[PDB]
Formats: structure tokens, sequence, C-alpha cells
RNA sequence: CUCGCACACGCUUACAUCAGUAACUAAUAAUAUACUGAUAAUUAACAACCAAUAAACCAAAACAACACUAAAACGUUUAUUAAUUACAUUGUUAACCCAACACAGGAGUGCACCAAGGAAAGAUUAAAAGAAGUAAAAGGAACUCGGCAAACACAAACCCCGCCU
RNA sequence: ACGAGCUACCCAUGAGCAGUUUAAAAGAACCAACUCAUCUAUGUGGCAAAAUAGUGAGAAGACUUGUAGGUAGAGGUGAAAA
RNA sequence: ACCAAAGCUAGCUCAACAUACUAAACAAAUACAAAAAUACACCAAAAUAAAAUAAAACAUUCACCUAACAUUAAAGUAUAGGAGAUAGAAAUUUUUAUCCUGACGCUAUAGAGAUAGUACCGUAAGGGAAAGAUGAAAGAAUAAAAUAAAAGUAAAAAAAAGCAAA
């Protein structure tokens, strides 16, 4: 009822859905690395 | 150890790592890049030592010693002659020790000058049949030899003494390598008497 | 054996310590296989008291006594690596010829570019390995783009460099006239 | 309907 | 409208230098010999502007002719777009029609 | 930093002005 | 080609000369010197 | 060693020898109260305890009994110039106790000495005299006194 | 949210996230669960005796240094292998089929410590 | 501090205990038998460079154990801080 | 006046010692758990990591004696194998986390309600209006859309629509 | 392309419900922890991009709750409020 | 008199030539929850691009829009189109090499987003900045030179009456 808290750290969560293992095992994760790579970020993933 | 520096950066006569050198360029800022005319290591004909004369200023026409090079801006600075006076010990209710400080030249307004008719003269490199580089006055046709000067950590070779855990000069030269075909690892292994029997298994490598 | 880890008493107030060269690259091809371990530890023995020394300094509040010490003892660690390694691979190469001490070969991952992959060492076969039949060494037609738009960024920079270069020369020549 | 804006932030460089 | 409080230095530009001296010397190479070579086969920059003319839309039409080819990804996909607008803008927009 | 002559000398004509308002000749 | 107008301080002098006893802003801002110099002609 | 690639082991492999060690050794005060038997050192991070016991047995000859090891976390909060964390080091911390009940307490490294303690005050003093001599008189009221009359 | 350009370490994640910090095992698992250390794994640091050896991390300010020559795999040869080769070719004693006799080694399994494989780390 | 020995803080039920509840009407002990765990051997110590901690190990643990067992009959009879022992 | 100690999850040196605060941070000052500089620290017994196959076994947890309907997490033993070899690696600080904030909000478990943890008022004057609380003559819903709110009241009955939780 | 760390529902694995009334652990009853949010007053750039104070409904079940997994926009999910 | 003002470098843009095209760094660790030496495997995959728009609506259609090998002409011709909008060839022709490459391109609200894809805002894909100025020497800071010119204030509060002025 008092919404702006939506963001619950969780670091098992965090690193299952946006961890770098999980980007290279789609085919579609990879093309964003690729995309992150171009772009010169320092962080392609968490 | 090197000390990184910025891809623009100033030089002042102060060294990098200095604290006078980050009072006066902080970390965060940069400056204008000044005009300096590319000289080749293989034309830089002025080093520190060798009397040079200056040209222009206020002294002219005056002889002196070259103390220091900056060789990123091309700047010779001649001993006391292009001086100009800057006060030292400083603090709240005193001051004193005033002593001249002695301002950069560039290569253009300092030429070399002759041992022998004791004039400015333009310096060549020349290639002589000793295989030595040597610089050849244009005037007199002289050659100049190089201005041999004490290095910067002050202590001369020739007036040294062997400290505690200084190596003496017969040991340092003493020559004991057997070249054979053995390795650093068979070679003490043998000669302390170590002995192994069994050996390795297989080993998959990729 | 403990006291080894500091200088002698005599030596520990003293502000200036004077000491001696660094060995050169040259004299260390001169000593044996067996003195130049014997000297790697002599270096040890005397860089942990130096280290010892400079943590102090801080935690005291007071500068290192002459501080280049610890350079010249480094430098001549590195000395004494590079020659046995010197003695290392032209043995190598003589036994066997291979240029590396560690197999490998050249690879292209997933992202489309060449990497020098390490080899491991394993108990079991490349085919009978769970993790590494993971790892995948080949590029899908989807990098093809991204392979070529990688060339076109370098190109770039490098454009922009060698235009960077001739625009200084012009420049230069203009407010020194000397030619 | 539900209309509502929601407001922004100053970016904290300035 | 604050203006610079400094004189500025003077540009000392000589008139006789080798460019202005040399300019346009062979204008007139086809009219004294020959008819050999077009006065359009001097025109010194892109492959394709060397003797030719046009608005906006005709020479990025050209452009992608000719060097289309040899233009990196990023290039090519903004000539495209430049390519529709124009298209767009002078044939269904404007004042005289 | 604009590039021209005129305006740049121009000013120093009002440069002039300030400064005999300010400071008048003998 | 990029042309700037560089005696914009002299466009801005002809019109506030003639505002220089006005009471208020409008000596001293110019879009409302010009309303009220447009008005005093 | 450290930044070296190990053999693999298997059954009946020969024993692994290492002749030039990679690791150094700082032996430091502890920052708080210890034992009389406890000596605090700073080992890098690819260091375990076997590898510390026959460091300081075998090149050092110190007959320690029993080591105890913890990881350091650096400071990284301060930010650069450019709003950038550095981050400092973190180095590992390794405790170890003596076995033949030896004693040892860390020394005083910096002795001072009591020549140097009185010149660095006949130097103070002498530049008090100095500023004292430099000091204007006020009964002259500013003017110079350089000039004779 | 969580900082993504740090580095991610054991003493970030949970308990049951553990790390190593870069050391190398030196055992396994036993059937109690107890850690069965094996011994052979242990580096066993080998030291030689400094008591009767004479030499200093400094050397003397006045020796002469020399002319840097890198060591050649060719230079090596020249030094080793050349000379008994040299001489036993003007006998008439030079074998091409076998050459171990100069310290050629054809297979490098057979020794204890291996080149191409590098199976001693230092 | 005791944390050098090392000795670790934790934090759960505070219990006073003699091997049996208070209602048990054997409040008071003869004697205990202790066995050594295997870390604790003699052949252990002596590989860990460790020759006066044989008779440590036998002191250390007599001394805590039994003083936990007397202290608990005492508390269990009444006996406490502000209390002390008569007998 | 009373949400206190500890673990898990999270945050990541913000913790500790000493010194400085003209200014930066605290919505003020003193000042320093929160700003700056130097130095220092969390030590494993607790916690993470911590064997495989074949075979025998229909019989619930609720003080479990024995039963109910909704039919229920929770394994031992035998056999065949398992590197046997002191000391492995890793988490140990905090006044903290998610909400743009040093936010009256959101936040799981064990044990206490205290032996622990904290300060509603920066200094005055005592106007109106506004907010919160206590009391009242005679009358007791005459107020008002409605007994909304408040109350020394804390009860009884009818109807409409839905069965009920 | 990326999103089920909030929320709707589900699959795993855990953890809570003290006292009181009754042959009752009966989608029974009184009343806390706990969970929802009925009515009114403050608040309306506020302590809060939905809160505080008083008062209320459930409180052994179709109940609350932690960890982690699953369903993705022509869809998911829904004791239909589009 | 404060706040402010001024500077010309950093670098960039468009080409040309051109080697022939994923740089620099790879000691160790990197697709277990990346940067954690070490155990009986599974491994992998393709299906026409659609629409915003134009026809003043909108259903057939709508250039470029992934893959053309160019230029001068044939030619906006033959043809294809709710025969409307608009779409549009070919047969057949033309094209002499290398140097002469630099700038009637910008100068810190311009030029690339860039001092930089870094701070910072987002769980994530992604979005994404502002910021530099002394001199030959600051190893000349009792330091020096320069405009003292934007709005806003101070020096200096106001005295009947009014689009503030004539
Ligand atoms: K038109
Ligand atoms: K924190
Ligand atoms: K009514
Ligand atoms: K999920
Ligand atoms: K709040
Ligand atoms: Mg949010
Ligand atoms: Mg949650
Ligand atoms: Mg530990
Ligand atoms: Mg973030
Ligand atoms: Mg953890
Ligand atoms: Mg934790
Ligand atoms: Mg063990
Ligand atoms: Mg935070
Ligand atoms: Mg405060
Ligand atoms: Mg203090
Ligand atoms: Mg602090
Ligand atoms: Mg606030
Ligand atoms: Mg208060
Ligand atoms: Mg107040
Ligand atoms: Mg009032
Ligand atoms: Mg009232
Ligand atoms: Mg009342
Ligand atoms: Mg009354
Ligand atoms: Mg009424
Ligand atoms: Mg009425
Ligand atoms: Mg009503
Ligand atoms: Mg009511
Ligand atoms: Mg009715
Ligand atoms: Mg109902
Ligand atoms: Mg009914
Ligand atoms: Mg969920
Ligand atoms: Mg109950
Ligand atoms: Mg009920
Ligand atoms: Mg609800
Ligand atoms: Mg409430
Ligand atoms: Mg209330
Ligand atoms: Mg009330
Ligand atoms: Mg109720
Ligand atoms: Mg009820
Ligand atoms: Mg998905
Ligand atoms: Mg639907
Ligand atoms: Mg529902
Ligand atoms: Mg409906
Ligand atoms: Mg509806
Ligand atoms: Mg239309
Ligand atoms: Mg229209
Ligand atoms: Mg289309
Ligand atoms: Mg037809
Ligand atoms: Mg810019
Ligand atoms: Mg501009
Ligand atoms: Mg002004
Ligand atoms: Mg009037």
């Amino acid at each position: 009822k008092a919404r702006g808290n939506e963001y619950q750290p969780s670091n098992i969560k965090r690193k299952h859905k946006h961890g770098w293992v999980r980007r290279l095992r789609t085919p579609t994760g990879v093309q964003v690395i690729l995309r992150r790579m171009h772009k010169g970020r320092k962080s392609l993933s968490h | 150890s090197k000390v990184t520096l910025p891809p623009n950066y100033r030089y002042g006569m102060s060294r990098p790592g200095s604290l006078s050198d980050k009072r006066k360029n902080p970390p965060g800022t940069r400056r204008r890049r000044v005009p300096v005319e590319p000289i080749s290591d293989e034309d830089w004909h002025l080093f520190c030592g060798d009397k040079v004369e200056i040209l222009e200023g206020k002294d002219a026409g005056k002889q002196g010693k070259v103390v220091q090079v900056i060789r990123q801006r091309n700047w010779v600075v001649v001993e006391g002659l292009n001086t100009h006076y800057r006060y030292v010990g400083k603090t709240v209710d005193y001051r004193g020790t005033m002593i001249p400080s002695e301002a950069p030249l560039l290569h253009n307004q300092v030429k070399l000058v002759d041992p022998t008719d004791r004039k400015p003269t333009d310096v060549e490199w020349r290639f002589t049949e000793a295989g030595e580089r040597v610089r050849v006055s244009t005037r007199s046709g002289r050659i100049i030899p190089k201005p041999e000067f004490p290095r910067a950590d002050g202590i001369v070779p020739e007036t040294w003494i062997d400290g505690p855990k200084d190596t003496s000069v017969e040991d340092a030269l003493e020559k004991t390598y057997v070249p054979r075909l053995k390795t650093l690892e068979e070679e003490v292994m043998e000669a302390m008497g170590i002995q192994e029997t069994r050996r390795h298994k297989k080993v998959y490598w990729y | 054996g403990l006291e080894e880890f500091f200088d002698d008493p005599k030596n520990w107030g003293e502000e200036k310590v004077k000491s001696g060269a660094s060995w050169t690259c040259q004299q260390l091809r001169n000593k044996s296989n067996e003195d130049l371990h014997k000297l790697w530890y002599v270096l040890l023995k005397e860089r942990n008291m130096l280290l010892t020394l400079e943590q102090e300094a801080k935690r005291q509040r007071l500068p290192m006594p002459s501080p280049e010490r610890l350079e010249k003892v480094v430098d001549s660690m590195d000395a004494l690596d590079k020659v046995v390694q010197e003695r290392e691979d032209a043995l190598r190469l003589l036994q066997t010829g291979q240029e590396k001490a560690r197999p490998g070969a050249w690879r292209r991952d997933i992202f489309g570019r060449i990497i020098w992959h390490k080899f491991k060492q394993w108990p079991i076969p490349w085919y009978l390995n769970k993790k590494y039949n993971r790892k995948r060494f080949f590029a899908m037609p989807y990098v093809e783009r991204f392979v070529r738009m990688r060339i076109e960024k370098q190109a770039r920079i490098k454009a922009r460099k060698r235009s960077l270069e001739r625009k200084k020369e012009k420049f230069l020549q203009e407010k020194f006239p000397h030619l | 309907k539900k209309r509502f804006t929601p407001p922004t932030y100053q970016p904290k460089y300035k | 409208f604050h203006v610079r409080v400094t004189l500025p230095p003077r540009k000392v530009v000589d008139r006789w230098n080798e460019k202005r001296a040399m300019f346009g010397v062979y204008d007139n190479i086809g009219i004294l010999g020959n008819f050999e070579k077009h006065p359009k086969e001097l025109i010194k920059g892109p492959i394709w502007l060397r003797g030719w003319k046009g608005n906006e839309l005709q020479r990025c039409i050209r452009k992608k002719r000719m060097v289309g080819n040899r233009m990196f990804i990023d290039d090519l996909h903004n000539l495209n777009k430049r390519i529709s607008y124009l298209y767009k803008h002078f044939n269904r927009h404007g004042k005289y029609r | 930093a604009k590039k021209g002559f005129r305006a740049a000398y121009r000013f120093q004509k009002e440069l002039e002005r300030w400064r005999l308002l300010r400071c008048p000749p003998p | 080609l990029r042309s700037r107008v560089t005696d914009r301080y002299w466009r801005v002098q002809e019109v506030l000369k003639h505002a220089r006893h006005f009471r208020g802003r409008k000596n001293r801002c110019y879009r409302l010197a010009v309303r009220a110099v447009t008005r005093a002609f | 060693a450290r930044n070296v690639l190990y053999p693999l082991y298997q059954l009946g492999n020969p024993q692994l020898r290492v002749f030039r060690t990679n690791f150094f050794i700082q032996l430091v005060r502890p920052g708080t109260a210890q034992p009389e038997d406890t000596v605090q050192f700073r080992i890098p991070m690819e260091m375990t305890r076997v590898d510390l016991r026959n460091y300081l047995e075998r090149i050092y000859n110190v007959p320690v009994a029993a080591v105890r090891t913890r990881v350091q976390y650096g400071s990284n909060r301060r930010r650069d110039h450019r709003n950038i964390r550095i981050k400092k080091p973190d180095y590992k911390v390794a405790y170890v106790q003596l076995a033949l009940g030896q004693t040892f307490t860390f020394p005083d490294l910096f002795p001072e000495r009591k020549g140097a303690s009185v010149d660095v005050d006949v130097r103070d003093q002498v530049l008090e005299d100095q500023r004292q001599k430099h000091s204007p008189d006020p009964r002259r009221g500013g003017v110079p006194g350089w000039f004779g009359l | 949210g969580a900082d993504r350009m740090s580095k991610w370490t054991s003493k970030r994640g949970p308990r049951t996230f553990c790390k190593g910090r870069g050391a190398k095992g030196t055992g396994f698992h036993g059937r109690d669960g107890k850690f069965v250390q094996i011994k052979e794994m242990i580096p066993e640091l080998v030291v030689p005796e400094l008591a009767g050896f004479k030499l200093k991390p400094y050397v003397n300010y006045r020796a002469p240094e020399g002319t840097d020559t890198p060591l050649t795999a060719k230079q090596l040869f020249l030094e080793t292998a050349a000379p008994a080769i040299e001489k036993d070719f003007k006998a008439g004693t030079f074998d091409p089929e076998h050459l171990e006799k100069y310290g050629f080694e054809p297979t490098q399994e057979g020794k204890l410590f291996q080149l191409y494989p590098k199976n001693f780390p230092r | 501090k005791p944390d050098k020995l090392p000795l670790f803080k934790r934090q759960y039920e505070n219990t006073i205990f003699i091997g049996s509840k208070t209602a048990d009407p054997l409040c008071y002990g003869h004697t205990q038998f202790h066995l050594l765990p295997d870390k604790l051997k003699r052949e252990k110590l002596l590989k860990q460079n460790c020759a006066d901690q044989i008779e440590v190990v036998f002191r250390a643990n007599a001394i805590a154990s039994l003083f936990a067992w007397t202290g608990a009959q005492a508390m269990y009879q009444g006996f406490w801080s502000e209390a002390d022992v008569t007998r």
C-alpha cells in the first residue's frame, strides 16, 4: 500500500537472472553481451 | 618506480613525483599545450656539464655550465647566469635566505662553446673513422669531448668502501658456470643428494 | 633465528644507510645454476627485512631510511628470474623446439574474437569432461555483423589518430619556420 | 482515468 | 555580448606563396592543348563529385551508387534515412505545386 | 572565440573612452 | 562557414542610450527597454 | 609459489618441490594486545597455513607451533577527483605461536639519538633567536632602521 | 540497488557462497567429512645451506658492467654439444641415428621434469 | 583479551545442568571419566612440534570439566553469587 | 519515556585508536556513529564446503496411551566399493538494509519486556485563527443528509438485499 | 530484445498461532502477537509519489510468512474489479 | 565595490591515398553465482521482414528500405499500375595510367556523446552528462597582469496623481 521499495536485494536471485553465465546460455543473451562490448561498457553484466 | 603522466602535461623544472609539482599542478587540472619544436634524439647536441654561451637576456656574451636539461620542453639551465631572486625560508614572523634562482633557456638562445677559441660555434654530429659519435664544430673544425658529469646518486665508484652486505669485485666477476644440458631443477636436486624414484602419471591438456 | 627479519641493532637508528649496486643481468649469467639457487634465498632474506622496515616506517609516521634499497633488491630478483628463464627456454628449444612452456592453441570464442586459449590439466580426456564440453569455441552467424562493426570502430580510431599527427606537424612548422 | 504524472529527479552531479 | 579586450595577432598572409601564384594555371589545358584533356580531369576531391553538380538529393543518390558498397555499416544506414527524408520532402512538401 | 578583427579593434575605441572619463587628461 | 554576430554589444547600446533616464528595470533589461523606447518615439 | 601452474596430482605422483619461492613475508607490530608467544605476519593471498609453517621452519629455522590466518578487507569508500572509487589492496594476516617457549617482542626500530635531539634543540633555539633579532623595534614606529641618519 | 562494478568475492555472498581467494588446494574430503590433507600435494620448500656461502644482495659500485648479450639457443649448442660432436665426427665415431650421448632426449615423458608440459612449477 | 586464546563469543540458552534435572534426588557427584578425542593424541602433538602441550591438555580438561560439575552442584542447592558457598 | 540482545538475508569499512574541523557533511550550535588525514583490525570449536550402488521395511505428526480425515516433512541396518596422509580454503567489524534524505514508512526467526536501550522542551512572551487532550450549570438529539463525532452509555426490536467463514 | 526480487497464481522447502470458553483444532465464540483497512479527524510540495492518531474486521484456517524456482505482451495471471 | 568578463588549445568533422581490416594487454585466473588449478560427457537449431506513411479514407499497390558491378547516353522512353497514387528497365553506347591532398570545416551551449560510454539514473535491456584558461620561469603566491562593461545587489529606502512616457 506504500510502493517505492519494489527492489528487495538478494545475491542468489541477482546472479541467477543477470549473471554472466545466463547471458551466455541463450542466443539472444549473447547479443546483449555483444552490444555492450561494442558500446564500450565497463561492466558487461553482473 | 615509474609515475604515469596525463597525455597533456606542463613541465616547470620540477620532477613529476615532487610535492612542489603536485602543489603547482593538482591532479584534477589540465592546461594549454605549449608549442615545442620537435628535436629528434639524434639532433640534441646540448648535454649537462659543458660550457655554453647565452645569447639573449639581461646577460649577453657570458659563459656558464649547464646543470639541468629539460628534454620534454627543450630547455637548458645554465649555472646562475640568467637568474631571478626568490625567498626560501618563510614563516609567520621571519623571512630570509634570499637565494637567486636561474630561469630556463631555450636551445635557440644557447650555442655550444669550442674549447680552444672560447667562442660560440654551430655544432654538427659527424661519424669519424673510429666508429664513435663525436660532436664537430663548424668554424674551427675541432671536435668537442662529451661533458662528463657526476650522476644524480652522488656516489663516485672511484672512492667506495664495501659494506657488510656488499659483494667484492673478485666474487662478482668470478665465473663458475659449467654450461651443461641440465636445467636449474636437475642440478640442485643432484647437488644436495635429493633422490626421487616414482614418476608422474599421464595428464591430459586441453 | 627470528631476528633475521630485522637489521642489525647497530643500524636501527641510522638516518641514511648506504648499499651497493644491484646485480646486473650479465653478472648472473657467469654463475652456476647451483650458485643462483643459493643467491635467491640471500636476496629473499634481504627483501623480507626491507618490507618489514618499510611497514614499520608508516606505523611510526617516519620516513624509511634510504628507501632505494628495496628498489635495488627487487631489480636483482627480476634479473635472477630472467636469466634462469633464459636457460629454461633455450634448453626447451633444443630438446623440443616449442616456443611456449604451456600448451595452447588459437581458438575463436562465441564473441567472434581470436583468443589464445591456454590448456589446463585434467585427469580425464576432453570428451569425458562435463564442464569443458559446455564451453563453445565457434562463432554463430549473428556474430558476423558484430565482428564487422568492431572493425569499423577500430578503423575510425586509427583514422582520427593519423589525421591528428598531420595537423600537429603543420601547426608546429608555422611557429617554427627554421626551414 | 487515473491521471497522474510522476515527478522527476534533478541529476545528482548538479 | 562581451567582446575580447586584447587585439589578436594580425594574420600576415602572403599573397605570393606557391598556392596563390600558381592558382588556376592549367584551366585552359583543353583549349590550348589540342583538346586532349577536359578541364574536369583536374578536379581533386571525392570520387563521385569529380566534374559533377547537383542538389542535395541527387548528391546522396549518386554517393550511394558509386561508393555505397565501400561505406561502413553506420554510415550506410544514415545515408538511407537521408535519402528517404529528402525524397518525401521534395515531392510531398513545399509551396509551389 | 569568434573569428574576426573589427569587433576586437572597435572595442579598443571604447576602452580609451572609459579611461578618459575615469582619469581625465590635464 | 559558421557566421556569428560579434558586434551585438553595439546592437543593444544603440537602444539603451535612449533609455538611460527611465525608471525601473526598463533602463537595464533590453527586452523591456525596446517596448519603452518604441513607445517613447 | 604464486602465479605459477602446479602439477595435477594423482595416485603415486612424486613429491612436489619448489626451489625459488615467490612469496614474501612482512613482520608487523600488532595493533592490539597479544600474548607473549604470538608473532603477527602479513602474507600474500596465495599462502596457506602449511606454506607459512614450512616457510619459517626451513628458511628461518623458527620452531612454530600453531598458525592462524585471516583475510582483511580494504577501504573502498574514498572517491578520486573524477568520483571513482579507489580500493586499497586486500592483505592476508597470519598469526603464529612459538613451540619451545621462545619469547618474541617487537623491537623499537627508531630509537632517537641524544646528540641528534640536542642538535635539534640547538637548531630550534638558533631559529628562535634569529626571529627575535629580526623582530622590529616597537619604539621605531615602523621607520626603517637600515639607514644611519 | 547493488554495485555491479565491484569485485565479486566471498565476503559479499551468503553463507553458501564461499569462494577461495586464490590458494591452491591441498587435499579433499574424507569419509566423515574431516579434511584429508595429502602430504604430496603440499609444496615442500627446498632450501640450501647459506652458512658457507659468500655472496651478498648488493654488488660493489666499482665493478664494471658487461655487454648485454641474451642467451641464445644457438650459442648454448655451440658451447655444450658442438665440441663433443666435432671431435667425434673427426674421429669417425659420429652416429646420426642416436644422439642421446650429446644430451638430446627423444621423448620427455620418461624423465622426472618435462619441458614442453612444464612439469615443475619453478 | 580472552579472544587471543582464542575464544569466540556466541549467544544461545544459558543452562545450568548436573546431568539430571533438579527433581532428581541424586544431587551430588563422585567421579568423572573423560576420553580425549582424536585431535588431541600424543602422536598428533609430537608432529605439530608440541612437547609440553601433552600435560597442558590433561590439566585444561580437568579444570574446566570439574569446575562445571562442582559449580552446578552448588547452584542446585541454592548457593549462588550473593550467597557464596558454606560447605 | 520505554521495541531490547543475537542470528539469517542485505549493505561493504560507513566500525576502532589519534589528530583536525575557516569551509565541505548533520537541514542549527556544541561537536564527531555519520565530514577530512594518518595508523590499526574480524584469528574456529560455531557456519559454508562436507560418498556411490544393490537389498529388507503397508503401520502419521498433535506430552502420544491411542484415534480422527484432508491420509501426512522427518531413516536405520546388511552387502559390495570409497585416495587414509598433524596443521586445507572461506564468512567473523559497524550506530548498517529497501524507500531521491541520518524519512513518524516497509522488514523473517530465537529469547526477553528487562539487569537492556533512549530524550517529548534551542531561549522567551502566553494575541487571534488552526490542530490534540481534560472538565461543566439547566436541557438530553431540540444538531444534522444520518446519533457523523463525542459520551459516567457499551442494551432491545422490526425490515430490505445476500444464506454463512 | 529485456523484466514475476513489487504484484496475480502455482510448484518445492521451511517457520509461526499465547491465554479464555467447550466431548471439539467446529472454515464455532471472547481477546493479544500477527494480517487486512470500516468510519472520522489531522496531513494535501505532507513524516509518507497513500502516512500518522483514535476507532474497527479476522485471529487453528479458503489462515498469515521467509528462502528459492515456473508462466512474458497477438501474451502471462485472474474466488471478472476489464 | 561584489557577482562576473576576456583568452586558444585540447580535440573533432568531411575527404583523399592506403596497406588489404576484431587495436593495445595477456605471468596467473576467466561461461560453478565469469576472472574460484583438479573428474565419466550429451550436444545443439532454422521458417519470406512487418508497419508508421502515400493514394488527402482505405482493403489491390506505396521509391530507398538485406543481397546491384560503376560512370556518359538510350530515358524518365518501352512497359507495369482500384490503368489512380506512383513504380520503371534493356538491347545498344561512353569512361588513359602514377605524383600533384588537402580545407571560401568548427574552436569548449561549436565540433564526435566524450576529459567518457566514465560519474549518475534504471532489477534488467537501456538512457547518459556538466566540466579546461596567469607567465619565458610559480625551484618569481610580502606573486603577477588584464575588462572593471550582461541580468542581480551595494555606494544612495520612500513623500498626493495613475501603461510610468512625451
Ligand atoms: K515540392
Ligand atoms: K553500508
Ligand atoms: K432529513
Ligand atoms: K521467476
Ligand atoms: K514516513
Ligand atoms: Mg523504482
Ligand atoms: Mg519479498
Ligand atoms: Mg577462519
Ligand atoms: Mg545501479
Ligand atoms: Mg557470504
Ligand atoms: Mg551475512
Ligand atoms: Mg582436518
Ligand atoms: Mg546506500
Ligand atoms: Mg545534529
Ligand atoms: Mg576528536
Ligand atoms: Mg573517520
Ligand atoms: Mg526529509
Ligand atoms: Mg528534543
Ligand atoms: Mg522550538
Ligand atoms: Mg487559541
Ligand atoms: Mg477544542
Ligand atoms: Mg469530556
Ligand atoms: Mg452540561
Ligand atoms: Mg431532528
Ligand atoms: Mg433542523
Ligand atoms: Mg450517508
Ligand atoms: Mg460513532
Ligand atoms: Mg425499502
Ligand atoms: Mg455475504
Ligand atoms: Mg433472503
Ligand atoms: Mg516471487
Ligand atoms: Mg489458541
Ligand atoms: Mg473463529
Ligand atoms: Mg488487499
Ligand atoms: Mg492507524
Ligand atoms: Mg485514528
Ligand atoms: Mg479521543
Ligand atoms: Mg474480533
Ligand atoms: Mg465473527
Ligand atoms: Mg524471459
Ligand atoms: Mg488476454
Ligand atoms: Mg485472489
Ligand atoms: Mg462487471
Ligand atoms: Mg466496466
Ligand atoms: Mg492514406
Ligand atoms: Mg495530409
Ligand atoms: Mg514497405
Ligand atoms: Mg489488367
Ligand atoms: Mg562539448
Ligand atoms: Mg560557442
Ligand atoms: Mg553587472
Ligand atoms: Mg502625471
